[PDB]
């Protein structure tokens, strides 16, 4: 059993540069990863940093795909003009990666929707993967732009135009912001001046905690097909809040008494979500709890009972059994230079609720304001688009808002 | 010459800004009761 | 020369008023 | 990979470019004799963006000097970093225009523009993936403005997809060297609005004012002013030459700062800029760089941005810094000074971080604000232009060369409709 | 965290502040270069209150020098610890007021005070949590009194919820350096009673008396007077910089010593202050500090408190001491001389101890008493003001600048009702 990982863009392969560092440091159990990867980007600067880095010999030279020139924060450019010449080479490699494989669980894609490469050719890669395989799962861990913290200007245009394909192509989509992670590193990790490297290190922790069930034998294992049923009650509602516990420094960890009861609680407070949204406004549709390390089924069982009996958070009226647990034996590993201390046990929670319906509504106004005056539209239209797909992507998010409001009732 | 028109533009703009400043003072004074 | 003084006085007043307006806007955002 | 061909025109262009190639050659560690002598590995892998390996480690710049008077060429060849250019690239007329835009655009350009195009073509296809061209000229002179402007139009006809940067200085009445400044600048802008991709506006008032107030220089010759302009140009294309935590090429900045195709005139600033006596009395943090960036008395144009609103803004950072501090600082200035920014555009600030500082510094920054205060100069110019043209001063020096009255009226028309669209979007 | 921005005005302010920054920097172990060279880790914990780290151990003082003649600015940069101030904090006019309060408050202030305000804003926003501002100036001169008082009024309407100390020497007939001293003192005090949170009265007469008897100095230049004043300022704000068994901050002192919003004029003394001939014969215990503290011939004003009544009093102790001894000594001096204290307030003395002595001594103390005898100065000054103003002496230098006659009558009324209102609570 193996699962291969695709990384797109400046954000994608930097996340991968930390994720693969953790995989090699963690390791027959290796068979699911050893790498079965592909980096691809339009700007050669970040890929060729890997080609000369410490992991020169680790990656086969062909694997590291690199175009000639960047899409430059332009969804249309990275989806219609420049994507068309590189995407064919990428997926015609990924095929022979799958032919190397025999028991493919799925693919997992890493991209940020704000940019052009992460968004544009992300969706383009996804569309040819869906028509080629269809049944095989493709987990997409995307990075959406934050409400108030922002680096680009045209990112609302990109985020809406990317989402229109992220609905019906990916199977399980995990949101991740930058402000929420910045807040996590500021609050729990007490790092007052964080950079992208620290963000990517703890993103890898989440990925590792949800594939450790395939790699190592636990008391209750869970495959990628399991998330497919247990968390998405409707074919078009797959957008997951993420959380992790205990995110804790090296000194505080020894002082505190980490156990199963309190980390099940800590994984539920909005002070520890990976996406800037308040689930107090929403109702939980389903929850999924990956437990790693020193876990007996009793205290995880007792912990979900206390959550259900609390009234600070509510569930939908549909699910009395609104949980999916999972226990694995091997504890989480640490990276030298990393900030997370060694813990006997950790919890990665992936939920689904209606709080996500707020982020789309928040997104709508920013896109709406700019589009009404036709700001920046001339860049995308001359690239090959029209006014049709702007308006039609707009009404797709309008439908999604009504959808969440209907299901939440 | 052209400064005569500049004084008109600057005078009218300053007066309109006072109207915006006035309305905003009522807004903050309205929220302070609700708090 | 007179009209020049009028220009350099109206802009300074305009500038002070714009700064006050920003303060009021900031307070509304924090209070909301 | 990505390639930048350099083109310099006129006296202003040649001397600005001379200081430019001095600082770039030092950044890549190339000696005045043309051979590599740097220390870090990082300085080798991205010199093809600016140089060509000839033979025996001879790295010659990819530049084209262009003028009509030999004084500038000989002064270029005389000084250091003068023996690094290929003598075939010194394309050079002989008669001279002399502050007559008509000479540099219809009569004398007609016999030089053929030779420059031959050199720039052979120099363009020599490299594989062109990123764009980079022009440095003026708008007051004749052989800089007129010939350089005509070269811009011909280049955009041949290569319509490739990028185009223009560092152009504009005349101001407080520093007025020639008498026919309005006649030249107005006609030059008429061609810039339709031909260039983006124009980073400069001026001598702000440059002299900057060296007085902030730098506190005593005798600011053209060397120091050209040194400042070169530091801006190195900062704008540091992303191609060095790896960073967030990259932003030329096209990336262009699409994030230009909301409408005719709105492509920028203001520029460089930080940090401190006096030599106070260089050790300061920290080097991101907030300090931001306070010096958003100061209105720090733009390198004589147009106060607080006289209007910013449409967009850009900040290219260099150095080991935390991206969170970058975004928090940009958000902070976006909330406190809410009236100076446009409302129907949230996020008026694009940011980027490169990992290699300029030589000698720890952390630097470059600001490019596309504001609506730039329209004051166009009005500040058009009022002078009408003052002459109401009464046909100096007009015959251009009329007997080919321009008719419709050309000047067209230049007034384009200037007037432009200032209305900046006023519209404010 | 708790922070004090320092402001020095006029010639009097500049020498006082100069000797002050030497004393504090020497306490924190910073050499004239401005780099850290101390040993104890305790000295580094609380340098955010007065300094900013620049780079490589360089600590810059959080002070602003403000004057009108460059003689004082150059005399500051010449002396030791002169190279530590940031040269941009030397905000500075050029013409000179010259002992004319109207010139200091209406003509030259109107173009310098915007500049000094802008520096203060940067210095206030550069830090996080303001504790207060600290202004040192005189009341006889013009560039200190009128400009400094305008600065006080402008700042108080900007940050109204923060404390503010002002240390002001006041004129007296026995030390009469200028001729218009009362015309300056009366108008300055009128503004201080309505703007400043608390004032600390000083005078040059008492300082000369201290240097004669207690110090027994041969040649008391201004350096020694500024030395005494600096020791007082360091002593009062020692609590924020060092931990102790009973800490008392500036706001804690203000609310404990000011019973009514207009009664905020204090007389200050410092101990131990002994000559080198008798410093060898002395002992260091709490009673010897108190009976030298509460001596009338040790106050730094020419207002003998036994000619009035004490409202409240305060003592700030420094050094490893026993708090029982501190409290019983305050109890003894209040029970014996019960008549000198106010009757409707028991336990008139606020006391505090800090565990870091100044360098060169083992144990020290600092006394701040809010008596009612301060009215001797108000009557003593107002009669000289009346003696000239009944006859319109020197008036035209004030009148011809913008001031009219009702300003003097209003100032007379407010000073006169103030001494009347001190007398009623007496
Ligand atoms: N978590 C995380 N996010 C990143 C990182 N680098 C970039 N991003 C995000 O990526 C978004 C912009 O896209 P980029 O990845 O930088 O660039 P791109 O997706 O390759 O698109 P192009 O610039 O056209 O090449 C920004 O909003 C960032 O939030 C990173 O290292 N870690
Ligand atoms: N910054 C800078 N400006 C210059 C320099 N030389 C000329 N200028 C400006 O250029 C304008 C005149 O341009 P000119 O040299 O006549 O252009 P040309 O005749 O077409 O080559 C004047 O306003 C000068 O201020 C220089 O070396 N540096
Ligand atoms: N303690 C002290 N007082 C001073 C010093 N220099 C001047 N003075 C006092 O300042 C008063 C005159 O004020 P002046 O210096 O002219 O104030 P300015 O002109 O406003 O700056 C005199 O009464 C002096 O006692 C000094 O070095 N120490
Ligand atoms: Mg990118």
């Amino acid at each position: 059993r193996e699962v291969i990982s695709i990384h797109i863009g400046q954000a994608g392969i930097q996340v991968g540069n930390a994720c693969w560092e953790l995989y090699c440091l963690e390791h027959d159990a290796f068979n699911t990863f050893f790498p079965r990867c592909i980096f691809l980007d339009l700007e050669p600067t970040v890929v060729d940093e890997v080609r000369t880095g410490t992991y020169r010999q680790l990656f086969h030279p062909e694997q590291l795909i690199s175009g000639k020139e960047d899409a430059a924060n332009n969804f249309a450019r990275g989806h219609y003009t420049i994507g068309k010449e590189i995407v064919d080479l990428a997926l015609d490699r990924i095929r022979k990666l799958a032919d190397n494989c025999t028991g493919l669980q799925g693919f997992l894609v890493f991209n940020a929707v704000g940019g052009g490469t992460g968004s544009g050719l992300g969706s383009l890669l996804l569309e040819r993967l869906s028509v080629d395989y269809g049944k095989k799962s493709k987990l997409g861990f995307t990075v959406y732009p934050s409400p108030q913290v922002s680096t680009a200007v045209v990112e609302p245009y990109n985020s809406v135009l990317s989402t229109h394909s992220l609905l019906e192509h990916t199977d399980v989509a995990v949101m991740l912001d930058n402000e929420a992670i910045y807040d996590i590193c500021r609050r729990s990790l007490d790092i007052e001046r964080p950079t992208y490297t620290n963000l990517n290190r703890l993103i890898a922790q989440v990925i590792s905690s949800l594939t450790a069930s395939l790699r190592f034998d636990g008391a209750l294992n869970v495959d990628i097909t399991e998330f497919q049923t247990n968390l998405v009650p409707y074919p078009r509602i797959h957008f997951m809040l993420s959380s992790y516990a205990p995110i804790i420094s090296a000194e505080k960890a020894y002082h505190e008494q980490l156990s199963v009861a309190e980390i099940t609680n800590a994984a539920f407070e909005p002070a520890s979500m990976m996406v800037k949204c308040d689930p107090r406004h929403g109702k939980y549709m389903a929850c999924c709890l990956m437990y790693r390390g020193d876990v007996v089924p009793k205290d995880v069982n007792a912990s979900v009972a206390t959550i259900k009996t609390k009234r600070t958070i509510q569930f939908v009226d549909w699910c009395p059994t609104g949980f999916k647990c999972g226990i694995n034996y091997q504890p989480p590993t640490v990276v030298p230079g990393g900030d997370l201390a060694k813990v006997q046990r950790a919890v990665c929670m992936i939920s689904n609720s209606t709080a996500i319906g707020e982020i789309f509504s928040r997104l709508d106004h920013k896109f709406d304001l700019m589009y009404a005056k036709r700001a920046f539209v001339h860049w995308y239209v001359g690239e090959g688009m029209e006014e049709g797909e702007f308006s039609e992507a707009r009404e797709d998010l309008a439908a999604l808002e009504k959808d969440f409001e209907e299901v939440g009732a | 010459p052209f400064a005569q028109a500049l004084i008109n533009r600057l005078q009218d703009e300053g007066d309109m800004l006072a109207r915006k400043i006035v309305l905003e003072m009522r807004k903050t004074k309205m929220l302070d009761q609700q708090l | 020369e007179a009209q020049q003084n009028d220009i350099k006085a109206l802009r300074r007043e305009l500038e002070l008023k714009k700064a006050k307006l920003n303060e009021l806007h900031e307070d509304v955002r924090r209070k909301e | 990979m990505r390639e930048i061909v350099h083109i310099q025109g006129g006296q202003c262009g040649n001397q600005i470019g001379a200081k430019f190639w001095e600082v770039v050659s030092d950044e890549h560690g190339i000696d005045p004799t043309g051979t590599y002598h740097g220390d870090s590995d990082l300085q080798l892998e991205r010199i093809n963006v600016y140089f060509n390996e000839a033979t025996g480690g001879r790295y010659v710049p990819r530049a084209i000097l262009m003028d009509l008077e030999p004084g500038t060429m000989d002064s270029v060849r005389s000084g250091p970093y003068g023996q690094i250019f290929r003598p075939d690239n010194f394309v050079f007329g002989q008669t001279g225009a002399g502050n007559n835009w008509a000479k540099g655009h219809y009569t004398e350009g007609a016999e030089l523009i053929d030779s420059v195009l031959d050199v720039v073509r052979k120099e363009a296809e020599s490299c594989d993936c062109l990123q764009g061209f980079q022009v440095c000229h003026s708008l007051g002179g004749g052989t800089g403005s007129g010939m350089g402007t005509l070269l811009i139009s011909k280049i955009r006809e041949e290569y319509p997809d490739r990028m185009m940067l223009t560092f152009s200085v504009v005349p101001s009445p407080k520093v007025s060297d020639t008498v026919v400044e309005p006649y030249n600048a107005t006609l030059s802008v008429h061609q810039l609005v339709e031909n260039a991709d983006e124009c980073m506006v400069l001026d001598n008032e702000a440059l002299y004012d900057i060296c007085f107030r902030t730098l506190k220089l005593t005798t600011p010759t053209f060397g120091d002013l050209n040194h400042l302009i070169s530091a801006v140009m190195s900062g704008i294309t540091c992303c191609l030459r060095f790896p960073g935590q967030l990259n932003a090429d030329l096209r990336k900045l262009a699409v994030n700062l230009i909301p409408f195709p005719r709105l492509h005139f920028f203001m520029v600033g460089f930080t940090p800029l401190t006096s030599r006596g106070s260089q050790q009395y300061r920290a080097l943090t991101v907030p300090e760089l931001t306070q010096q960036m958003w100061d209105a008395k720090n733009m390198m144009c004589a147009a106060d941005p607080r006289h209007g609103r910013y449409l967009t803004a850009s900040a290219l950072f260099r150095g080991r810094m935390s991206t969170k501090e970058v975004d928090e600082q940009m958000l902070n200035v976006q909330n406190k000074n809410s009236s100076y920014f446009v409302e129907w555009i949230p996020n008026n600030v694009k940011s980027s971080v490169c990992d290699i500082p300029p030589k000698g510094l720890k952390m630097s920054a470059t600001f490019i604000g596309n504001s609506t205060a730039i329209q004051e100069m166009f009005k500040r110019v058009s009022e002078q232009f009408t003052a002459m043209f109401r009464r046909k001063a100096f007009l015959h020096w251009y009329t007997g060369e080919g321009m008719d009255e419709m050309e000047f009226t067209e230049a007034e028309s384009n200037m007037n409709d432009l200032v209305s669209e900046y006023q519209q979007y404010q």
